[PDB]
């Protein structure tokens, strides 16, 4: 004979409280890319262009 | 699962994620479950992103009383749909939601009642595909789609498929119960392995070209 | 002539205005009279706004010699020949002259030799749909339409339907002397009483995805 609950019987605490978060975020890594340095770089002909000689 | 490989370039894009920019067509709706199908579902699946949807019903009314107020232009759609009614997509719109056993775990489905965005026209779209026969399929630039229907029969269904799932096939050859997406071809060449019932391979991601 | 009633809410719009923002196509065009055609129209009506227009030749000579220049592109139209040209929209463009008896009178039709818009393509369009069976009918999202050709027999329209009228119909079963409009779809959902000769109900106001 017992009196039927309010509420439906569930866990109390929920999992967003009693957690702990690092600071930050993680990135992927990918290749790293070393063509400047072994011939270098130079700017000499202009965007729209075709040819060089 | 963390980074355990370095690869020289990144990956071109997620499904459910626009790549390219052009003319475009996509309208809002709410979910229905399976459940509420009243000649029972097949073929069933979870909301997942990324899937046809189908048309339901219209649900403007929003009242009981005799004079009724029509305050909005709502429609309603089902994961296998008859009547199509767009691809769900841009998941960056949406919130995880959790997941049965736990939550922050990595999933596209979406509850019931949930509000989403069908694309009907999309210059390009990268969608996750499927193969039909159990066998090796080569699709290439210029081939054609379609989706597993929620009324598709045991019979045509030997491989478990979800219930709105992208299958890709050849011009020639469609498998026998499926419904064609007008006007919407391949882009992107691909090639995916054999299949078995049960062990059915996720396919890779893939451009789509919707309208 | 004034407001006598209140209402809970407004019209969603009116017929032949945009109603969505997307891609569209259009194109100029002058009407010929309908007493022009050769074989004369079995079918009649006025050029009236939101009713399908067909083809019928080429205007851009401007001359009556042998020798002519070709000033500008120009098409000329019919109120419902073959051919499919476009649907008449935009009302705000033109101008009242009123009516017959006075001015300052509401009027929604064009005259003979006027410059009008026409729709190819369009996200969403007010337009008026008629029913041709006779019969209580609902639209729902994925149905067709079709118009009235300028040519339709009395054997195959006992009803009495417009030159031009818009006709909405289910995918299987269709009217015998309509002409489909390719990749149209009504996307608004709505239903019509039974209709009868020389009863026709109007119709209510649909939204239509042209292409």
């Amino acid at each position: 004979n017992f009196t039927a609950p309010v509420t439906t019987p569930s866990i109390p605490t929920p999992i967003q409280f009693l957690q702990t978060w690092l600071p930050g975020f993680v990135k992927v890594m990918t290749a790293a890319r070393k063509i400047d340095e072994i011939i270098g770089i130079d700017t000499v002909g202009s965007w729209e262009d075709q040819e060089i000689v | 699962m963390f980074q355990k490989q370095v690869y020289r370039q990144y990956t071109p894009g997620f499904p459910g994620d626009l790549i390219e920019d052009g003319p475009k067509r996509a309208r809002p709706g709410r979910i229905m479950s399976l459940s509420a199908v009243n000649p029972a579902a097949t073929a069933t699946g979870p909301n997942r992103a990324s899937r046809a949807f189908g048309y339901a019903g219209d649900v403007s009314a929003l009242g009981e009383g005799q004079p009724k107020t029509i305050a909005a232009r709502a429609s309603e759609v089902v994961i296998g749909g008859a009547n199509f009614f767009g691809v769900l997509g841009h998941p960056k719109h949406y919130a995880l939601f959790g997941s049965a056993g736990d939550s922050l775990a990595p999933s596209y489905d979406l509850p019931d009642g949930a509000e989403g965005e069908f694309f009907d026209m999309a210059t390009g779209l990268v969608v996750e595909i499927f193969n039909g026969a159990a066998a090796a399929l080569d699709l290439d630039y210029g081939d054609l789609v379609a989706y597993v229907p929620n009324n598709l029969a045991t019979a045509d269904d030997a491989l478990g498929l979800p219930a709105g799932a992208l299958v890709g096939f050849k011009t020639g050859s469609m498998p026998t119960g499926l419904v064609q997406i007008p006007n919407a071809r391949i882009v992107n060449a691909i090639s995916l392995p054999a299949q078995s019932a049960g062990n059915l391979v996720a396919g890779v991601t893939i451009v789509q070209l919707t309208q």
